[PDB]
């Protein structure tokens, strides 16, 4: 209580000794006034005075003395421990004297600076944007070339709190480098601070369009696929939402192995968004690389990615990633039917079938007919998919989704493309014919072969052409009236209708 | 979604570029820029200063 | 004393002065005395020799003696005209050169009480060159003197050009923010501010004080329990704002002034808001910091607070006019005014009893607030077509018989915008406005062209329209306005045609 | 047209308004304020005398 007293009329007094011309005085007064905010009752004094923060923050910016300029960092480093201390740092112009002090060639003060600065960001009102003013994201990138772990940790986060919600800074740190710069930190250090901070700005970018590129480019997955089995479980989980959000822009990247491995096991995981970022950045990394596909069937994908739809039941969010990495498992690869058969062998077309009711939503319902598609391309998978109820459900879907498309004012036009070819690769099967003609199909199927949709001919002829490979079967055929427009699927710029239509049309005699 | 009479009805059978193709999920979760508030931290004299501190010199 | 007073004065003449000193420290003594005081300065001879031995002598005491008599004859009405006719002011200003303080105290209050009661006082200290020497007296730290001396640079300066010219020549304005950035003795500051003050009406001190750090100087005192002296730097910074978009730093002011706007006397409000419009005048960073702090609610409760008062209106419509566009943050004040309830007000602006200025001011608001979709349909419900179409006939009419060609410009351009609504066009058309829009596509002056042929731009995608707009003729001179220099001009001229 | 839509040099225009609020000029009258003849030579005699 007589601290505070005393510190009301040192205060005022410093005050005109900083302000003065003789930098003698100057310098003196801000070693004292240093040694001051390092206790609370004159700290209060310091930051109630307008004055005296507002000559700290000239003095600091200007001086040309590296002590004076120490003193004057640290005291306003001392001050932004407080919420009065940080709004008089903000109302004195110290964000832009901070900004410049970023610059300094004296570690101790730019230890100041930044770290000031961070508190700043973090509880000061107008310091986001007032940083971006003073072109602090800029020289934040440029000190990413510093060595000091515990100093890149602050700034990285500097960075996160600066480009969150922000495309302008995104764009800007981009535009510095910041890409290159962030994955190099993650491929190099092991403090885990600075790997976490890191990997937050890393997230914080990989929604922009222009910094995925960027950061894939620079060699960002496979470096964050490095961090994926840390014990730090805020670091793992942070360099999947970034994985997952750049997958998609990956899928041509090599020394991928490593990553894809990794996300396998991950798959197994007890934690909900370990699980749901494995599954979707695999879905997306499994798209049309035969490579990726490979590796990770080899490593037991299948069994993996069937377990976790098991365990996920109704939560699409992770079924619906998962059902289409196996779909693409089950395809234009050299162990595609490997994979077809391993499903089966793991219990997963019970599973997939059941995928088709509700309360599956339409785009799992579309992921799960096209993953139904390639199974059936495995002849030891039609006796069970039938077993299963897929031909009933199938039918009932492309009914209802064809009704829809014929109404005039994820597109159904898609669905009924989809189970209209699942039903094609079913017939294959002579049992599976017979449910399939059972089911009063045959009128809706030639109804498909006027349809303008090339894809949708090329099914709806398709599944025609199995069907006619039964007597009975091509006669019901020929009497619903299919050889006048199967006749003229004849003249198609597309050789597998043209194909599929002269077969039905040969067969039918 | 990105794309990639016995006889010729198999080459129609084993063609690559028909559905259904690969695709791709387009995410982009930002998250919720949670405080990293744990991060590892970075007057007798007065009596031989001169006139100009003499005032601070005798309160301190 | 009458008696002796010739006697002294003789003294003083005398050349030895061993004699002028003894002399001159009864003297000194005696104008202690109400009565011999009186004595002293009714005598001419005697003033006129106090006045040459102060400034001849080469003795301390002799020149703090005569300093001090002549500073007790300042107190009394006759004294000054004493001092004043026997040439005190020339020697006054002399000793403001004097190494000993007691000397100098003497003279700067001996001069202040000239220049705040003898006729003819503040001519003389002019000439004499007192104003280099006060401005000089600056960096001396004695705030009681301080404050007198400034106060008497705020006598001379005041409704005086010129010696606001050799203020500044002298470096005056740094000079005195620093007194600002410096002391806490109110008296000082108050003082000192209103120097500034008077100054801050100079165009030539003007850009001299904010170089020198003033507006955010002036900013720091905005809190002060002294009214006197924030209402003081408030008229100051009001008047320097408009030759400020320069300066960095200015957070602190800004955020205080946003508050300010909330305070309770009307001199704050109005220079709040004044000072807020011309800091936000093409200033993409000010706009930013004042949106981030809440300028935006804060702008719109002063308008909603001042009912038809137009001093408190019109420059919180054109900071919210400037904050609305041209910014990052422009999306987000155009919603946020809505979201604070500021549409219906806005429009309601627009009508009697406004005036032009405060009108022009709204109908740019207006059109930089229907930039957002969802103004649209609620600047429509508040009625602001019509009385936008009103106010472009009324002022097309004058033109063809604030200038009305800017309201021409302004509603037309505001109509524009507005238009980019398929329901707000019903409403446009509705008021058979497109013959209006064809005519304006003659007028003389580009800029009103530019938004005549944008409007029409905007109704020609809806069928009814076109066909409206073909049906007046506009083709001929659409097709002249593919040739205008103006690239704005002739995009639209040719979207019209297209659309067509 | 996107681009004429977007051309930020064109109007509205930002403007300024002129201050030039002198004051009347009150006036700070409340600033705070900043028998031995006889030793002497004969000169001061006579005021020794009278005194
Ligand atoms: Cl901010
Ligand atoms: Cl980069
Ligand atoms: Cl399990
Ligand atoms: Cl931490
Ligand atoms: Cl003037
Ligand atoms: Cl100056
Ligand atoms: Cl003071
Ligand atoms: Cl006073
Ligand atoms: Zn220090
Ligand atoms: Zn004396």
């Amino acid at each position: 209580q007589d601290d505070a007293e005393l510190a009301t009329r040192a205060i005022p007094e410093l005050t005109k000794l900083l302000n003065d011309e003789d930098q003698v005085v100057v310098n003196k007064a801000a070693v004292m006034v240093h040694q001051l905010s390092k206790k609370e009752a004159s700290r209060h004094a310091i930051m109630r005075s307008p004055q005296m923060v507002s000559a700290i923050v000239r003095t600091m910016q200007n001086t040309n003395d590296v002590e004076t300029a120490r003193c004057t960092a640290g005291t306003l480093h001392n001050l932004s421990h407080h919420r009065e201390g940080l709004l008089a740092i903000f109302k004195s112009g110290g964000i832009p004297a901070l900004v410049k002090m970023l610059g300094s060639p004296v570690d101790s003060v730019l230890f100041y600076a930044i770290t000031t600065l961070h508190n700043l960001l973090l509880h000061q009102e107008g310091a986001k944007m007032a940083v971006r003013l003073a072109g602090g994201l800029q020289k934040m990138v440029a000190l990413l070339n510093k060595t000091n772990v515990k100093f890149l940790a602050i700034t990285t986060d500097c960075l996160q709190i600066l480009a969150y919600g922000n495309q302008e800074s995104k764009l800007i740190i981009l535009a510095s480098g910041g890409p290159q710069a962030l994955v190099n930190i993650m491929r190099t250090y092991t403090y885990e601070k600075l790997l976490w901070t890191t990997s937050r700005v890393l997230k914080v970018l990989s929604v922009c369009s222009s910094n995925k590129p960027a950061i894939v480019e620079a060699g960002g997955m496979q470096a964050l696929g490095l961090h994926l089995t840390d014990p730090s479980q805020r670091l793992v989980q942070n360099c999947l939402w970034t994985l997952r959000n750049l997958s998609d822009a990956a899928t041509k990247q090599e020394g991928m192995e490593g990553l894809l491995g990794t996300l396998v096991q991950l798959l197994g995981s007890d934690d909900i968004n370990v699980v749901t970022c494995a599954a979707g950045i695999l879905s997306n990394l499994t798209c049309n690389n035969y490579k990726n596909k490979m590796m990770v069937c080899q490593v037991g994908g299948i069994e993996a990615l069937v377990r976790t739809v098991l365990r996920a039941g109704d939560r699409e969010d992770i079924t619906e990633p998962a059902i289409c990495a196996l779909r693409h498992l089950t395809s234009r690869h050299q162990e595609a039917e490997m994979a077809q058969n391993a499903v089966r062998l793991h219990y997963g077309l019970p599973v997939v079938v059941k995928l088709l009711h509700p309360p599956s939503h339409w785009p799992l319902i579309k992921a799960t007919v096209g993953l139904i598609r390639n199974l059936a391309l495995c002849p030891a998978n039609h006796a069970p998919l039938r077993e299963q109820g897929a031909i009933p459900r199938l039918v009932q879907l492309l009914v209802r989704a064809h009704q829809d498309t014929q109404r005039r004012t994820v597109r159904m036009e898609e669905i009924v493309e989809g189970c209209t070819g699942a039903l094609h690769i079913l017939a294959r099967d002579v049992h599976n014919r017979i449910v399939i003609r059972g089911l009063n199909t045959i009128p809706l199927f030639v109804q498909l072969l006027y349809s303008p949709i090339e894809n949708i001919q090329r099914v709806a002829a398709g599944v025609l052409c199995e069907l006619a490979q039964d007597k009975e079967a091509a006669e019901a055929i020929e009497a619903e009236g299919a050889t006048a427009p199967l006749t003229e699927l004849l003249h198609s710029r597309n050789e597998g209708v043209a194909t599929y239509a002269a077969a039905v049309l040969f067969r039918m005699s | 979604d990105v794309a990639p009479i016995d006889e010729n009805l198999k080459a129609a059978d084993s063609d690559p570029t028909a559905p259904p193709y690969d695709s791709l999920l387009v995410f982009d979760y930002e998250g919720s820029g949670s405080e990293a508030a744990s991060l590892s931290s970075l007057y007798d004299y007065l009596n031989e200063w001169g006139n100009r501190f003499k005032k601070l010199a005798d309160m301190y």
